[PDB]
Order: structure tokens, then sequence, then C-alpha cells
């Protein structure tokens, strides 16, 4: 099972400033990551999939990257509204596993 | 015929598309001595038409099919077999050994290149009449590559795409132009297109049109027109906002026609298009991330127009139901006003996906085109990776 | 052709190789009615090259593979099949009964020769558009032998060495001239060899080249150069000090023309060469003690002159790989300026080296030349003795 | 050829056999997908000659080849494959259906008859260029019979003998003249012969010769010479004391040329013959109780001289061996000054002897005659019972 791993699991980062979430699968996954965010008490969104391509309508102040086993997201400009766990999943071959979440502070 | 063939008719009014050929691959090499292959396709001799695809050595079930997702080996061999049966042991006929062809019949007798070699040294040889007559070493040295479908001859002349060079860049791509076996000329790409792979090309009216792939940055697929007459060739994008590379982007409300689109880097899969002003339908697959599902659309004006959305079309894999490769070929011989336009849709079975088992293979679907609105279905694959445990 | 052949042309410059033809027969076989087989060789028609071999008369995976080391019995027969596709049970032509063929066509139609019988009382049947018309009875009584790979044939006329007598002495190799089937002289070998076995023969400019064996004592290898016109033949050794028989004796920096070169008493391997001037180019395993590892080496005039060392080369199956017996072949009617020379080697896998399993078969490699610098790669039969269990 | 065979040469000298066909059929069907037959033969068309038998409707191996042991029933069915190839599932030609054939080519195209139906209510099926033209109801309604090998036609004409009624004791023989399928007369069995089953024959200078079977009291064999010109045949035995049937009493010192051989009653083996005067050539089993060993002897005058005993001989299959039936071909297209005379020897393995296995199927070995004197070899069926337990 390809096991996806986040450390750390709590972040804080101040407004308008920026944050980068590292994941970490356990073989290479082929940038076939995918990152959702669950805001507080809500459904994850899907976020970025292929390690890079955004969904529809996600704003491009999201920006994730990385290759082999290492990948991470990075926000830009945080708005008091990017509180929340992000997740990484890998989507290369079943079962499709995730990561713990990381939760972003705002400071 | 005992004569070249110059392409002289211009494509059919495609309106809906009908089943030509159905392989069942993979469901019958549960029992039967099958070859593992991938990057399968379609061509046709004046006398009949048949499926090629890259073998890989070894039957579904012999245990030397584990580890067969990789690409390039020296156990590869473009083969070819029957219209629709599928690639046995005791029918495919070993057309010349690589991991990268190309093949088409220019009237007279066909043509077949298998490019081989390491990476870093590798040669493509070109086969004329079943006899190795030219050969081509590498240019740029890392990975040298060229069509996996059928190639299209115009009085002789057939230009091949070949590209050497890397799949995360910028890499060397020439197109050459054969007539018999040699080497007529050749020139680089030239014109708006970033990066070409696997060039799906079809001939109408003396020209060739090849659809390709952008490795590097492209979700919209480069096209490039070739005279093969004059030997000259020009690329630029598909302008339509339909995007049909895959992985993509989702599609937006207007498009790129000089450039690439942004959004999916360093990925595709080989796909096609039928480039015909109102008559123009191109296919990607359903999913954006994957390779399942294969879709044809009819989007009038999608090579020049940068906002034309689909008016009509036809679901031919389900999305719930694998993909990938699809290239162009048509019966150049068969008789007619026009050209009937047709594609091939690869079924990739295996891994990585459903990685239960460790092989890959693939089974191939075949339309062609109809001018009747003839009702549409799904065709699958077929096979329960389930009993093959 | 509907005409008899002449050798017109020479050899083309040999400047590197090109893969021409691959079996995967062993890889195949593991899992598809394939037979063992051993003693390939390869042999064109005017209109389609095919892969010979002869038969053990069992698929590698039946229970009567078991101990298809031993080289002659009545279950063995030349068999032939289509350029690289598997030897399979469905799909091979028996050509004739025994344990020893050549084979070659002589522009109307071919010869295939099969000897059979205990070693005492051996025969040759000669067989002539698939029918036998002459046979030949022992002469010396102790294992008749010939070729093992194609013949070669000028205006109807067809050179075929064969030798009876002791593969640990003096034995009676008499050269027969057939023409048709019929016998039209023999004379009994005359020149400086000391012993013949197993004779890789190509043709130019009206000429025939053979590269044999020296069973008896002899590290290089002897060459019978035969007049097909005049009827005549001589018999010299490769001058070069670049020993290519196997095992042999580590290579000198002077060698021997016109004796066997000391070393290694009472073996070889089958075994070719082109023998052309500058262009002449050598093969030899890389092993000096086993059949492992299969190169090619560019010895400049290794005929004549007994100091030549090789300058270019070309690894063909890699030391850590098995090889076998290798011999020349040529599309005599592909069209052009010249020869384009080709070769063949037998990849043994199997017992005694691999007596995990109780068969021996082969896989086949071809290779033809090219005047380009293609790059190399290492060819492999490529089987897991370990599925087989 | 495009034109009626007429036989217009006579035997060539027959001085010893050289192997012409050999099957491995039973050794390689432990493995492959190969047909229990029975009953083999072989025929030459202008153009091929090939191995004829009569299937049973399963594989070796398949559970359904249990008590294939019956000789007829609605499974069975003449089929036909290349020279030497085993009889495959994937490459065997149905000829017709039943359980009794002779096949013959006139030339032209080839007429086959297969007989079926229940003993009691059978009837003949004459094909000709495979189409049904005339059939045949029974006449004395207990199980109607043929030749079991080829037939032979002069200009149009084939004669082909057909035996209806009881194998113990007085049976409705006749001798049917065809040309292209339609009957152009047909007389009874006339002559000193006593009882007739399964004639062997070949052709020769415009007559056909038939070595049959006596299987009410022949030990001997009868022989039917048939004017193929002349629409007339006489029949009588063998005279020498070479007794060649199976089982036999032992031979004695002066024979009987105008009755049967006293000794074993109720039971025969389909045997052949070559009678040329002193170019006279008859094979027997070695052993007079059973079914083992084949062995040809030249015993000069045979048909005429009753003291004749052999003067030269040779050993087919050994008597720690299988044989069976065996039966005369020739290639009557095959270039030169004469008929090479040949015949066929059919290895049955399994029931009733080797009754560890349900099955019984057979191997086949062919020879043809050489004007050398070739050295001789023993020629098994060879597999071993016990691999397939
Ligand atoms: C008997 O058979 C006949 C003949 O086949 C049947 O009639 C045919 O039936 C088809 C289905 O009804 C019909 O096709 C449709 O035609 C419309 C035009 O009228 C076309 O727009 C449709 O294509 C869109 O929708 C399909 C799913 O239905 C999508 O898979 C496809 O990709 C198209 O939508 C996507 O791309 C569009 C262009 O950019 C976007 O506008 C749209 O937003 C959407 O995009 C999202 O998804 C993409 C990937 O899935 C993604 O990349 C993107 O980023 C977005 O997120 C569809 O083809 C035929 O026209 C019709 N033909 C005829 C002659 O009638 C008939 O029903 C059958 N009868 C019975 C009884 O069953
Ligand atoms: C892309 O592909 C191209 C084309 O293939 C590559 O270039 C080619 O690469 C080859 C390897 O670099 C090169 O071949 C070599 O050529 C030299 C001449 O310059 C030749 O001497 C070499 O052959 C000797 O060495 C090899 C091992 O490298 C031995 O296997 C061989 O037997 C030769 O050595 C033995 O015999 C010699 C003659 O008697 C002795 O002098 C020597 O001592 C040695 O003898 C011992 O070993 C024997 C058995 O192994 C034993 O019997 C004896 O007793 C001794 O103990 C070699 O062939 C090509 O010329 C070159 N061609 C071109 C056009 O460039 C290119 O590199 C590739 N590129 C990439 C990026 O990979
Ligand atoms: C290389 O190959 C050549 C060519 O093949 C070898 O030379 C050939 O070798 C043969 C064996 O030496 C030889 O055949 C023999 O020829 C004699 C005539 O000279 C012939 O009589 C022999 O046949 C009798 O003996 C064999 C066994 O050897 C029996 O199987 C056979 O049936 C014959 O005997 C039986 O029938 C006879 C006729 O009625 C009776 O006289 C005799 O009593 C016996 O009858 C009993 O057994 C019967 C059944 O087995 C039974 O029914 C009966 O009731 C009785 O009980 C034999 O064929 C070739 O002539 C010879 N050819 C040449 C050109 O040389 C050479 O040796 C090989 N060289 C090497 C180094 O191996
Ligand atoms: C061939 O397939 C087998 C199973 O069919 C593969 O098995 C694994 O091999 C790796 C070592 O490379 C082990 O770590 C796994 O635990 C093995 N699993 C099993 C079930 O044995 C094997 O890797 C494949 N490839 C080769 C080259 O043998
Ligand atoms: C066939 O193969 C078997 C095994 O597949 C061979 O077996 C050996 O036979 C010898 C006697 O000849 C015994 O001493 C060994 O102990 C046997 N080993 C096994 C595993 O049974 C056999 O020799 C081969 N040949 C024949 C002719 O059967
Ligand atoms: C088929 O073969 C089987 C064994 O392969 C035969 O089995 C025998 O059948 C008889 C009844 O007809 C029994 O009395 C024996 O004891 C059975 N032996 C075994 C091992 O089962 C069977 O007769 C054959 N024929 C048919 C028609 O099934
Ligand atoms: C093919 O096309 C060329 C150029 O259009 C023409 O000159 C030639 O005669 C044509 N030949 C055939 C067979 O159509
Ligand atoms: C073949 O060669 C002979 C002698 O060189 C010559 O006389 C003959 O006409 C030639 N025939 C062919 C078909 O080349
Ligand atoms: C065949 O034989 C008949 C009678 O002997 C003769 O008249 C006829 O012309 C011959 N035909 C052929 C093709 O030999
Ligand atoms: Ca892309
Ligand atoms: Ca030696
Ligand atoms: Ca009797």
């Amino acid at each position: 099972d390809i096991v996806m791993t986040q450390s750390p699991k709590f972040m804080s980062t101040s407004v308008g400033d920026r944050v980068t979430i590292t994941c970490k699968a356990s073989q290479d996954v082929s940038t076939a990551v995918v990152w959702y965010q669950q805001k507080p008490g809500q459904s994850p969104k899907l976020l970025i999939y292929w390690a890079s391509t955004r969904h529809i309508g996600v704003p491009d102040r999201f920006a994730g990257s990385g290759s082999g086993t290492d990948y991470t997201l990075t926000i830009s400009s945080v708005q008091a509204e990017d509180l929340a766990l992000y997740y990484c999943q890998q989507h290369y071959s079943p079962p499709w596993t995730f990561g713990g979440g990381t939760k972003l502070e705002i400071k | 015929i005992r004569d070249f063939n110059n392409l002289t008719k211009g494509l059919c009014t495609i309106n809906s598309w009908h089943i030509y050929g159905k392989d069942n691959a993979v469901r019958i090499g549960e029992d039967s001595d099958v070859l593992v292959t991938r990057e399968p396709y379609v061509s046709c001799d004046p006398d009949e038409c048949r499926f090629y695809a890259l073998s890989q050595g070894t039957t579904i079930r012999g245990k030397h099919s584990n580890g067969t997702i990789h690409d390039r080996s020296q156990y590869r061999a473009l083969i070819s077999w029957p219209l629709s049966s599928p690639p046995t042991v005791y029918n495919s006929r070993v057309e010349c050994i690589g991991w990268s062809s190309t093949s088409c019949h220019d009237g007279k007798t066909r043509m077949s290149i298998c490019i081989s070699g390491p990476n870093n040294n590798a040669s493509a040889v070109i086969w004329y009449n079943r006899r190795p007559v030219t050969e081509i070493n590498t240019w740029a040295r890392n990975i040298l590559r060229t069509q996996e479908s059928e190639c299209v001859c115009h009085n002789g002349v057939c230009p091949v795409v070949f590209t050497d060079g890397s799949a995360t860049g910028p890499a060397e791509t020439r197109i050459y132009y054969f007539k018999e076996g040699k080497i007529l000329k050749w020139e680089p790409l030239a014109g708006t297109a970033k990066h070409i792979e696997e060039c799906s090309c079809y001939g109408e009216r003396a020209e060739i049109t090849c659809t390709c792939r952008d490795n590097w940055q492209g979700s919209n697929r480069p096209v490039i027109r070739i005279d093969p007459v004059a030997m000259t060739h020009t690329s630029q994008y598909i302008c339509s906002p339909v995007l049909t590379d895959n992985p993509r982007p989702d599609d937006p409300t207007v498009g790129k026609c000089n450039d690439p689109y942004p959004g999916n880097n360093n990925n595709g899969v080989k796909g096609f298009s039928y480039l015909d002003g109102v008559n123009t339908w191109l296919g990607r697959t359903i999913s954006i991330a994957s390779r399942s599902g294969y879709e044809m659309l009819k989007v009038p004006n999608a090579l020049t127009d940068d906002k034309s959305k689909p008016t009509q079309g036809q679901t031919i894999v389900l999305n719930t139901d694998w993909s990938g490769y699809s290239g162009s070929f048509m019966d150049y011989w068969a008789e007619g006003e026009c050209y009937r336009a047709c594609f091939y849709v690869e079924l990739i079975r295996g891994r990585p996906k459903e990685d239960k088992v460790w092989w890959t293979s693939n089974s191939i679907v075949s339309m062609c085109s109809s001018t009747e609105f003839l009702g549409q279905w799904d065709w699958p694959d077929g096979a329960k990776i389930e009993y093959f445990l």
C-alpha cells in the first residue's frame, strides 16, 4: 500500500504570508499526488491533482510541487479563511492512501 | 495496388461512428497463447487491414509477462495479425525488432520502421518490402522515438515524424521524407509547436495532418501539416478550448492557438483528431486525470476558432472503463467518393492501476465513420482481473 | 526468382551491425507449444527469409524434452518457420528428417540435405524441390556430418562441405558440388587445413568462402575458398592473432597462417567470419573458456596478415550472457549495389551449464551490416531458468 | 498438374530404403493439441505430399480420448496435414466424415471417399474437388469397408476396392472404377483370392497392383492386379513361403499360390508389397504373433515362385518396438526416369497392449526407396507411456 506521510501536523503562518506543507509517499508515485482541503467542519475540496494541476476554480495562490516521494503544497497571501486541515492523497495505484492532514493555524 | 497511392479524396461527412474492429485479446488471452502488447495500431494494405502493436515477448499467462509495464527492452518487437483476431503466438507476423514503430504502405509495398537501442545510443532501421534498407542512428542521444501508429504516403513519399531528446523540455523533432526506404530529405520541426511526441496522422487532398502530443507543457494538442509533394510542413496548436490531451486542466472558455495551454506539465497520452472545417471531430478520454473513458466530439473548426465548443458527441468507452492511446487510420484503397475516417483506442489493462496482476497488456477497439446517425454503444475491454489470480 | 542466382556483387562496407531478427523462443516457450531445437540457422528464398533449426521432437515444456542435450537421435528433424516467430508446433515446416543439415536456394528452388543414421552407418539424402533426389551413404563410418547453416549456390551449383570421421584427429572431409539435387562432382579436402567441421559460408564475386571449425588442434579457424564455376577449392587458416574459436588459448602477438594454432585440442564451436581485405570482421565468444558473450571485431586483413589486431568492435551478447553457435547468411535477392552481410548467434539455454532443468533448447539472434555507425546493444536470450521449476 | 496422370513409368531399382517422413505425433502430443488418429496413410498431390489418417475427434490429452480403441463412431473423420508435422487441431484439414477412407489425386484434383454408418446400414460418399458427388449405400449390410491408404488413378479412372460382409468368412468385395467422382462401372471380385480387406495399391506401366488382407484364412497375402484402361482385374496369392500377414504361422519351405496358406484364421493387419520380378520387396512385422517390429525383405519373384526365400533385407522398426498397419504410396509427379517406391508404417501406441493409458493413437514412419545401398536405422514412435500418468 503506498504510505503517504505528512510532518509536521500543525503549522502557523501569518496573514498575507506563505506556508509550505510537505507530504511524502513511500515510493515513486510519479507526481500522482492529490491535495484536498477540509475547511473546519466541512467536506474535503479537491484543490490540486497530479501535484500541480489546480481543480476547477481554486485560486492560483495554491501551488503544489514535487517529484519522486517528495511533494509540497504552498499557499501564498494567506487569507484568515485558509485555516483548515490539508491532506495529501496518492493517486497512482490502489488503494488510494492519504496523509495525516496538517492543520494550518493563522498567526 | 501495383502503383503508388495519391491521396486524391477528401474525408467523408463524419456524422456518427460504426464499430469496425474488436480484438477481445485480454479476455481470450486468459486461456489462449496470446501476446502481451501495448502501443497498438491499425494500417491497411491495398489488400487487407491488420492490427499492429509492439509485442513484449511473452504470453499474458506466461511467467515472463511480469514487469511488462516497462516500455522498452530487447524483447519488444513490432508484430501484426488479422483484423479483430487476438495477437496470438501462432498468427503474429514479426515486422521488425524494436520498441518504437510506425508502419505504412505506399500503394506498392510497405515501410516499417522499428527503433531499438539503449536510451543513449539508439538506432532506427527502415524496412521496405520486408528487408532492411536504411537505418538512422541517434542524434540527441536520449531516447529516439516515433509515431506509434501508421504513417501516410503520397506518390512514394512518406513523411515520418521522429523526436529525439527529452520529454521534459525542448527535444530534437525532425520530419523525414522517405521514398521506398531511402531518405529523400528531412527537415527540423518548424512552427509554433513546443514539443512533439507520437503523432497520429491521416491524409487527404494531397496533404498530411498529424495531431501529436505535447509532453512538456501541452494540454491542447499540437498539429503538424506536411505537404508531401513539396516536402515542407508547419505546426500550430488546436485552438479549441475543448482540451483533448490527458491529464488536462479543465477546459476554458477561450483557448490558445499558437502556444501550449497551461496546467499539466510533463505528461500526455498519444491522441488523434479529424480536422476538416465544420466536419472536425476530436477525441479525448472522459476523465481529466486518468485514462478512463474515451469519447468523440464534433467541434466545428476546432483547429482555427478559439472558442469552439462541441456540437455533437459520441461515447465510445465508458468513464467507468479503461482506455489508453488513440491514433487515426483510414483504408485508403476502399471503394468510393471519399475517405472513411477511422481511429482506434488502446485499452490498457494491468499495471499500474490494476496492480493485482503484474503484467500490462491491452486490448484494441476500432471504429470508422458513418454519414448516418447510428446510435451509440460503449465497448469495454471486458476481462475480470480476478480470474487471473 | 525463376532463374538461377549468380553471385554478381561484392559485400557492402561493414561499418557496424543492425538487428535483423529476434526469436525470443525460450521466453515464449515457457507458455506456448514451442519446439526444442538447437543448431539453428537462417536462409533466404527469393521470396522470404526464415529461421531453420534442428527440432528435437518435443516442446520445451513437454516431459520428452528431458535429455535433449544429446545431439543426434531419430526424433531430430530439420524444421523451418517465419523470421523472428518462435519455432512453434503449429507453424513449423519439416524440411527433412536427420541430425545434420544444410539448406540453400539456388534461385529456382531449394536444396535441403538432412543426414541420419547410427554413427557407424549413416546416410545423407538430398532433397530438391521438396522431394528426395540423391542420397550418399557413409564413407568413413563414424558420424557423417555437414554445414549446420545455409549453403551457397552459383548458377545451379552449390558446394556443400561434409566431414566423415573422427573429431579427434584426421577425418575424411570432401567438398561436393551438386546442381539441382544430382552430384556434379566431389573432391577431397585439399590445402593446409587440418580438420574440418561446420563450415559457415557466404558468397561474393563468383567465389565461396567458408570459415569452419578445427576440432582436432585449432583455435584459429580454417578457411575453404571454393570456385563454384571451376569446381575447385583450397584451404588455409586465418592468419590473425585474434583467435576466434572457443575454448581458446589467449591471443598471441603474431599467429599462424598455414597451420593450426596450438593450445586447445579436441574442441571448438561453429563460427563465422567476413573476409574482405580492410573490410574483414571476425566474431568470437567473449569468454575464452566458455560460450558466453559474442562479439564482432573489425580486424583489417585477418585472413592474410599475421599480426592483425582489431581496429573497431561491437558487442553483441554480453559476457554475463550465454551464446553458442554462429554462422553467416545473406539475402542474396535483396535490392542494391551489394551484399548486406549478416550472421546469427545460437543462444543455448539448458544443460549442461544450467542443469537445474533437463532440456537444452536455444534461442536465435540475427544481425545484418550497416554502412552507418549505429550504436550498440546487447541481446540476451532472456528467460529465467527459475520459472520452469 | 492440369491434366490427368498416366502411369507411364516402372518402379526404380529398390536397393535399400531412405527415411522420407517422420511424425513424432505421440511424443509431441503429450504437450500439444494433437489429434488421436489411427489408420494413417500418405498421398501426394502434384503439388505436395501429406499425411492422411482417420481422426477420433479428441486430443491425446483431452478426457474424450478415452476409448479410442473402438474403430468406428460418429466422431471419426478423414483428416490431412503437412508432411511430417503432427496432426494438430490447428493444422488438420477435414477431408470428409467417416470411419473408412481412401483418397487419391487424378492429376487434375482429388477424390476422397469416407464410409459412415451403423454396421448394418452404412453409406460411402465420394467427394471430388472437395464436394460430394456420388454416394453408394451398403450392399451386404454388415460393415462396408475400403482401402485405408491412397488409391491409384490412370487417365481419370481410379479403381477402389470395397468389401462389404463378414470378416469371418465369404464377404462381397467389388472393384469400383470411378472417373471424376461418377461411377464408370464396377465388377465383383474375381480370381483365386478368398477374402479381401484393406488393399495397399501402387501403379506402374499402366497397371494397378493391390496387396490386400485375408482375414478369413490367410497368412499369405492376396493380390489384385487391375487393368485401369480395360477395367478388369484378377486376384491370386503371393506364392512365396515368406509369409507376410500377422499373426502368422511360421514360414514354410514351399508355399501356396492359388489358395490361402493355413494356420491363422480370423485375423490380419493391413500390409503392402512391391512386386516387380527380381526387384520384389515384401514387408511383414518381425513378430509372428504381434504387431511389433516391421522389416523389409527382398524376395526376388515372390508373387510367382513358390519357394522364394529372401536375399536382402532391412530393419525398419525394431522387434522391441511397436508397429501396426502398413501401406504403399509413390509421388507420381516427382521428376525422373521412374517411380520411387515408398511405404508407411503406422505405429500404434495405447490400448490394448499398453493399457496403462485408455487411448489408442499412433505415430507414422515413411520411407522411400534408394538405388544406393544406404545403411539402416530403426525408427521408434518414441513416447514413454509413463509420462501420461
Ligand atoms: C442513441 O445514440 C445516439 C447517438 O450517439 C444518442 O445521441 C447522441 O447522444 C450524445 C449524448 O446525449 C450526444 O452527445 C452530447 O452532445 C452535446 C452537444 O449537444 C455535447 O456537448 C456533449 O458533450 C459534453 O458532455 C459530455 C457528457 O454528456 C462530456 O463527456 C463532454 O466532454 C462534453 O462536456 C464537457 O466538455 C464540454 C466542452 O468543453 C464542456 O462544455 C462541459 O462543461 C464538459 O466539461 C467538463 O468535463 C470535461 C471531461 O468530461 C472536462 O475536461 C472539462 O474540464 C469539464 O470539467 C455530448 O457529447 C450526441 O450529440 C447525440 N447525437 C445525436 C445524433 O443525437 C442517443 O441519445 C441514443 N439514444 C438512446 C435512446 O439512448
Ligand atoms: C554507442 O555504440 C558505439 C558502437 O558500438 C560504441 O562505440 C564502439 O564501442 C566499442 C567499445 O568501446 C568499440 O570496440 C572496441 O574497439 C577496440 C578498438 O579501438 C577493440 O580493440 C576492442 O576489442 C578488444 O576489447 C574488447 C573489450 O572492450 C574485447 O572483448 C575484445 O576481445 C578485444 O580485446 C581482446 O582481444 C584483443 C585482440 O587480440 C587484445 O588486444 C586484448 O588484449 C583482448 O584480449 C584478451 O581477451 C580476449 C577475449 O575477451 C582473450 O581471448 C585474449 O586472449 C585476451 O586475454 C573493442 O571491440 C568500437 O570500436 C566502438 N565503435 C565506434 C564506431 O565508436 C559507443 O561507445 C556507444 N556509445 C555509448 C555512449 O555507449
Ligand atoms: C549397415 O546397414 C546395412 C543395410 O541395412 C546392413 O546390411 C544389411 O543388414 C541386414 C542384416 O544383416 C541384411 O538382412 C538380412 O538379409 C538376409 C539375407 O542375406 C535375410 O535372410 C535376413 O532376413 C531373415 O533374418 C531376419 C533377422 O536377421 C528376420 O527378421 C527375417 O524375417 C528373415 O528370417 C526369417 O525369415 C526367413 C524367410 O522365411 C527364414 O529363412 C528365417 O528362418 C526367419 O524365419 C523365422 O522368423 C520369422 C519372423 O522373424 C518367422 O515368421 C518365421 O516363421 C521363422 O520362425 C535379413 O533381412 C541385409 O541384407 C544387409 N544389406 C546389405 C546391403 O548389406 C549392414 O549390416 C549395416 N552395417 C553395420 C556396421 O551395422
Ligand atoms: C515477478 O513477479 C513476482 C510475483 O509474481 C514479484 O515478486 C516480488 O519480488 C520482490 C523482490 O523484487 C519481493 O520483495 C516481493 O515480496 C515479491 N512478491 C512475491 C509474491 O513473491 C517479482 O518482483 C516480479 N519480478 C521479478 C523480476 O521477478
Ligand atoms: C528425465 O528427467 C528425470 C527428472 O525429471 C530424471 O530423473 C533421474 O533419473 C535417474 C535415473 O536415470 C535417477 O537416479 C535420479 O534420481 C532421477 N531424479 C529424479 C528427480 O527423479 C531422468 O533421469 C530423466 N531421464 C529419463 C530417461 O527418464
Ligand atoms: C474412461 O476412463 C475411465 C478412467 O479414466 C474409466 O474408468 C472405469 O470405469 C468403469 C465403469 O465403466 C469402472 O468399473 C472402473 O473402476 C473405472 N476406473 C476408474 C479409474 O475410474 C472409464 O470406464 C472410461 N470410459 C468411460 C465411458 O467413462
Ligand atoms: C500521383 O500523383 C502525382 C502528383 O499528383 C501524379 O503526377 C501521378 O501520376 C499520380 N499517380 C497515381 C498512380 O495516381
Ligand atoms: C549466371 O552466370 C553464368 C556464368 O557467370 C552466366 O553465363 C549466366 O548467363 C548467368 N545467368 C544468370 C541468371 O545470371
Ligand atoms: C494418358 O493415357 C491415355 C491412354 O494411355 C492417352 O491416350 C492420353 O493421351 C494420355 N494423356 C496424358 C496426359 O498422358
Ligand atoms: Ca501534456
Ligand atoms: Ca579447436
Ligand atoms: Ca489372416
